[PDB]
Formats: C-alpha cells, structure tokens, sequence
C-alpha cells in the first residue's frame, strides 16, 4: 500500500500519480 | 518535494498538490 511505499519507505512521483483518478 | 518519507496528513497533502483537479484515492489499509 501507499503507506508502505511512501511512508515507511521513501516516496516517488511515479507512485503518487498511481493514486490519482 | 515528494522524494521523502510522507506519512499521515503529510501524504494526503502531497496527493492533493500532485493530482490537482483530477483528485485521488487514499487507502492506508491496502
């Protein structure tokens, strides 16, 4: 999940955009 | 500003700035 990809580990723009509609 | 540890409101805030008028979906229990 996003928390495991952007919180416990460092986030990236590629990941964030996956969660945009 | 996204290449860092983003948690809680700090994360929701980033999705808001990045997604813009598209919107996004926050799912912490995914």
């Amino acid at each position: 999940g996003i928390v495991e990809q952007c919180c416990t580990s460092i986030c990236s723009l590629y990941q964030l955009e996956n969660y945009c509609n | 500003f996204v290449n860092q540890h983003l948690c809680g409101s700090h994360l929701v805030e980033a999705l808001y700035l990045v997604c813009g008028e598209r919107g996004f979906f926050y799912t912490p229990k995914a």
